[PDB]
């Protein structure tokens, strides 16, 4: 836990130095990574705030291989296209997901429902993406997160051609 | 939803038939006042006495109208030309702002708009060096870009040596 | 009436969705000649004017 | 045709020979990778916990 | 006094009597938190009626004006002369007064005269200029939209499209048949003479 | 204040409401923003728009340039003396003025005269300049195009293609019914005389 | 200033376009890691483009060039006194100029004269000179082997086929109208005067 | 009018998608000869060029 | 759009090295139709055939790249400039909706972007006085700024009496 | 960030008083470094030394202030322009789910203030037709409207045929 | 309807602001198609063209809103007036049914709001005689009450006999 | 096509980390919200007892 003066400048993180940091308010919100020097000195966005601060470490869920038996048969090696990819989550942020290396990002702010300076809490929904994957028996999916933040995965769900 | 913007300049001149009062403003505006007429290189006034005009359509997305009192000749000149301040006034609270989509497309649109005034100021009535000619790329070197102030009976001529324009007079 | 229904009731017309069916600048009334033709638009085809009335009722009355 | 399906992870992450397994009930309740997260009780998968320097 | 009319006066009222359709309660004051059918409504109302205006001569949908001829610009084919701007609110052009040579060339009129042309052409109205039958064939056709884009139910899809087809030509009808019809401008046998 | 309602003037709201006629209700306020569908729809959106422009005279694509340069074919065949680039703007040569013989071969114009020349073609133009019922004809087809790997169900895919085809002839239309149709300009009975 | 072109100037825009169509994303930078449908698409589009190009007259596709008489070759049989050599890059002979007897026999062009004379032919030529309807077909036909290669789904091919057919005769259209039909070479009841 | 008629209405004339349906250079129109023809290209077949109008309408006011 | 962009002008121009086939774009740019080609003056096609070049780099920060199809010639003159149309990249619905970073980094890039390339054609390929010469600092007093159209033969030359530009008939 | 910013000119010039120092900056300026100062045509360099100036002011919508190290003389000219870079180095996260007043604002004035100095030198000091002339509305049509590079001793002259503007030679 | 019904008019009248749009409804109403609406005297219609209004707050027992297109000039009276038709606002099954004390409410206050119109009408805008007056309390004598029927310059006298009103010509 | 399906309240309320376990017997058993009231043990939902002030 730190305090930047009027400038941004953050001082005292030498066991971080030379490290890439993130930033959280107090409130929750994560706004953005700088380079601490081997002085222990960083700059931030916020001025005259109380952070914490830290290094990300980037969580990532790859779901098993789409099983959707047929009459034909378990179809465990028939080729797949995914329509629809949900995403169902409880109480995150930042989150991204998708056929890598094109992936969608999850908002968490409402246009219009959003008042200016004011952190929107951890969100809970389902995300519908359409992720432009390939046809393979085997092909693979990401959840993941762009910066650190709250996260939780309760499902992810499908739409698939079995061809 | 969007207005437009895309290949519409934002200044456009007629040629009047004989009669005629009716005359398209073919880019939107936001404001009555920032459209400027000109009659033969006479600029109009708004109102309603003969020699004036009425303007309608602003806020339209699409542009509007003005109508003449007075009905113009065979051949008079028609300039309609879109000018707005370059400024920005309204703006949004520290505390108790609440983002709107409405409020976002408000903002997007007036800078566009004044930045395709800018760009009409420039493609049709400015002048410039063709794209491709060897110009300088430093602009520091001012050498063909810079002018000077032109005294009573002078043109702009580049020296002898070809470092720089300066005044030059012509007697009549 | 019947001058007037004679222009397009006489003539060969058709109609479509649009007069872009074909080009009416390059077209070529040749025997044996292909014209390229937009057969269907949308969900019309091209087709003759339709035909209507009852020409020998007027040169009856006539 | 299409068919709907669905993946939660109460399993944790699952060993690559097991991609044949099908006949397992663990095919739809487990992870290819799951890489700082832990897997709840529940099918859910929480990202893991932080650390604070001592 | 007139009494005023219970039929939709404001976009906003097509808009929810739409997603009722497609069976969501839906109030005039609360459009804003209405979701993905309210975000969808709204996003294909514009387009969708600018395109029915823009493709059949409505006559509620009707205005005119007088055209002007823009300077410097000189067609070099055909004989033309002059290119001519389109109003600012024109969203399909029917025809000209007096009726002479034009033709409609990208998105100029071109003629071959400096007279005085009126151009007789179609517009948006808002819904309070709208017949009643044209009301419920809009909301007809966008709950069949919002059917497509929200739903996902080829159920609804089929239920709706008999209602949407049959509104639409009793719309039509009710337009059309309020005025006599006008005779053509061409008539080569008889004008020959 | 004032009730405002009016077409598409930009790229993003038709690919934002292709994507929504598909079903899919991830949020497009961009294309950068709208993930992997987005980029997919942008660039089918690039094939689609130029192909269909470049296979039918509409009359807001129409387009005309003086041709000048014209030089010696040689060695030569067909009695043809002169050929001339087809400008890179031009999408679909439609016919030159004055009535000069000629037939494009190539990328090239042939003829057997060497006077300037006035080519009709058709050309790329932006949304801005879209009739409304053109939009909505764009906007299924795209949807149309997309639709073919994301749509669940044939018959909702059908639903969509069937409006692509309903816009298609209303936009055709709209398009047509403003001018007077053009005479051939070959008539060999009345040309021998 | 001539504008640009959006429509796609390369083979691998047009691979690419034909991958997005069958559902995956593709960027033509990272055209080499495409996979299945990359090793596919590449394979296929050099051998289906040349037989497009070489199995119908398309305009833009047109070429010409003087023929040789090859040495100590002698056909022998019907009067046919010479065997010329078909240029290089021929991919479907057309005709002759001057229209005198010749016949096309085996890989040979035979004739009973020694003049010169020009081969009019179709040739393979690069994306950039491809009319923006023929690309889209191309995408098209293109995905549709995809279909049959990678996707292995009876679905796909059906929902791909109606768009296929209509963007042939579409590009079949635009290609043609250009220009006047040319009369037949041989009239007998007239020549024979 | 029926000068300008006979010309596409009187010859014989095909509508298809392209005139490249078949190659009007090496058309041989013989007695017992094979044309090749590409009789469908795309969607659409070559067929004859539509017959339309009422001949004897305009041959009855003349 | 989440790049930075970097304050670099939005025109480059080369001088050939024998046989060169590959040059540097340094100015970010975001769709390939909007990146105008010249070599010697002739405006260049995108394409694989001869005389047509190839573009990537689209998105990018800088570093992109043009390939031309056929190696260029000793001192032939290379010119690359930004021309993207002002518009709007952008809707946003009034009601209820979902709003990203990205969205709003595309939006102010590609204004920043269209800005540079007016100042860049202001800087680099127009006139202008030095900033600090005394010109009238009420933009209605035309005497220095407003120019006439010129006739055959004619330059522009300050009248006699100092009071504006008009067009004047050069002899011998 | 949270400020407006009003229709001010980006450049002022005065005409200094006998041992005048404080002269005022009356447009909005971010940065120090963002400003520049001439005094006779000499570009000024910001430091306590003499010869050198001080700026305050950064930041606020009324303008600063500019204090001369050394008093000026007499009727000396000092001119102050903004020359704000055109560029975007802070961009908004991916997903950001907290967007404050001061950045949102921040984004919208810095391009106002950019849009603002560039229309600045156009309209006092750039060269223009006048809005009403018959200036071709088609962009493509150069006659007027591209110059030639001038050679020593060189005038810009609409050709004979009046089809362009070419490089003269004169030599009185 | 679970609203309570207050003691108010049934008609509100205004002079308009400078352009003002928004009034007030003081008292409840039910239906849109229920509130009539003059501005000098000419009745209004609901929708979005200009010269018609938007109404809100049916349903409301208050602080209902009347917001005009066009903004109203300085000493505009704006009248609203609630014009509910007398009818039967439910049904009641004869078979052994439910029943809600919403059914109950509905009826009894849309039955109060018909009322209070009617007393309006009576308390503000009709003649009566006070009410300490000693008028006849037999209503069959009608010498004060019954009014003839006027012809052309005719005024109401009662007759020289006191016994009935009548039509009196007023001459020169 | 029309579904008919039914729930009850064994389960009382559920964490929100379930909502995608179907698999469980629990999904049709179960309450997003049971708040001031009881899951009675034939599955059945009863308001929470209230209280006399002592």
């Amino acid at each position: 836990i730190v305090t930047s003066d009027s400038n941004g400048l953050v001082t005292g993180l030498t066991h971080l130095a030379g490290q890439q940091v993130y930033a959280i308010t107090e409130d929750g919100a994560t706004i953005g990574s700088s380079f601490v020097d081997a002085s222990g000195e960083t700059s931030v966005k916020n001025v005259n705030t109380t952070l914490t601060v830290g290094m990300q470490y980037k969580p990532e869920l790859i779901p098993m291989p789409l099983y959707a038996p047929t009459q034909m048969g378990d179809s465990l090696y028939a080729e797949k296209y995914v329509q629809d990819l949900y995403v169902d989550y409880v109480d995150s942020l930042y989150l991204q997901a998708g056929f890598r290396p094109q992936l969608t990002d999850i908002p968490n702010m409402h246009l219009g429902n959003y008042t200016l300076g004011q952190s929107v809490p951890p969100q809970t929904g389902i995300y519908r993406i359409c992720p432009r994957g390939d046809w393979e028996p085997r092909q693979e999916f990401v959840i993941t997160q762009s910066q650190p933040g709250p996260m939780t995965i309760i499902g992810v769900g499908y739409n698939v051609e079995v061809a | 939803s969007n207005i437009k913007i895309n290949d519409v300049f934002q200044r456009i001149q007629y040629a009047a038939s004989a009669g005629q009062t009716q005359f398209t403003i073919p880019f939107p505006f936001f404001d009555n006042e920032y459209v400027l007429v000109w009659q033969n290189g006479v600029q109009l006034v708004m109102g309603g006495a003969p020699g004036q005009y009425g303007i309608s359509g602003a806020g339209s997305p699409s542009g509007g109208l003005i109508t003449l009192v007075t009905p113009a000749a065979l051949n008079d000149i028609i300039t309609i030309q879109g000018d707005m301040p370059i400024d920005r006034t309204s703006i949004y609270s520290a505390t108790i702002s609440n983002l709107t989509g409405s409020d976002l497309n408000g903002d997007f649109n007036r800078e566009v708009v004044m930045m395709k005034q800018i760009q009409t100021t420039q493609a049709l009535l400015q002048l410039q060096y063709a794209p491709w000619l060897e110009v300088s790329q430093d602009p520091d070197v001012t050498k063909d870009r810079y002018l000077p102030l032109l005294g009573s009976g002078q043109v702009w001529r580049m020296n002898d040596s070809g470092t720089g324009i300066e005044a030059y007079t012509i007697d009549e | 009436d019947e001058l007037v229904a004679a222009a397009f009731q006489a003539n060969p017309m058709y109609m479509a969705a649009s007069d872009s069916a074909f080009n009416q600048q390059t077209f070529t009334p040749r025997p044996g000649s292909i014209v390229p033709v937009q057969m269907v638009q949308g969900e019309w085809p091209i087709k003759p004017f339709e035909q209507s009335g009852n020409i020998q009722f007027n040169a009856l009355l006539v | 045709p299409i068919r709907s399906i669905s993946n939660t992870f109460n399993r944790g992450e699952l060993d690559p020979t097991l991609f044949a397994r099908d006949d397992l009930d663990i095919y739809d309740k487990g992870a290819r990778k799951l890489r700082n997260m832990i897997a709840l009780w529940t099918g859910a998968a929480r990202i893991a916990p932080g650390t604070i320097y001592i | 006094m007139i009494e005023l009319t219970s039929a939709p006066t404001t976009k906003i009222e097509i808009i929810s009597a739409a997603i009722s359709m497609v069976g969501k309660q839906q109030t005039v004051n609360t459009i804003d938190g209405g979701g993905a059918l309210a975000i969808d409504a709204e996003k294909l109302y514009d387009t969708l009626v600018s395109a029915e205006l823009g493709s059949n001569r409505w006559r509620f949908a009707q205005a005119f004006q007088q055209i002007s001829i823009i300077t410097t610009l000189n067609p070099t084919f055909d004989g033309w002369l002059y290119e001519c701007q389109i109003p600012a609110d024109c969203i399909m052009v029917q025809y000209l007064y007096p009726n002479i040579q034009y033709i409609v060339f990208g998105d100029k009129i071109l003629t071959k005269s400096n007279q005085t042309f009126t151009l007789i052409y179609s517009r948006n109205v808002p819904v309070s200029k709208w017949p009643p039958p044209f009301s419920l064939y809009i909301v007809y056709h966008l709950a069949s939209m919002l059917g497509i884009s929200v739903t996902n139910s080829d159920r609804m899809l089929a239920r709706i499209s008999q209602g949407m087809e049959m509104w639409e030509s009793r719309a039509l009808f009710a337009d059309a048949q309020s005025s006599v019809t006008l005779p053509f401008r061409h008539n080569p046998y008889v004008d020959v003479r």
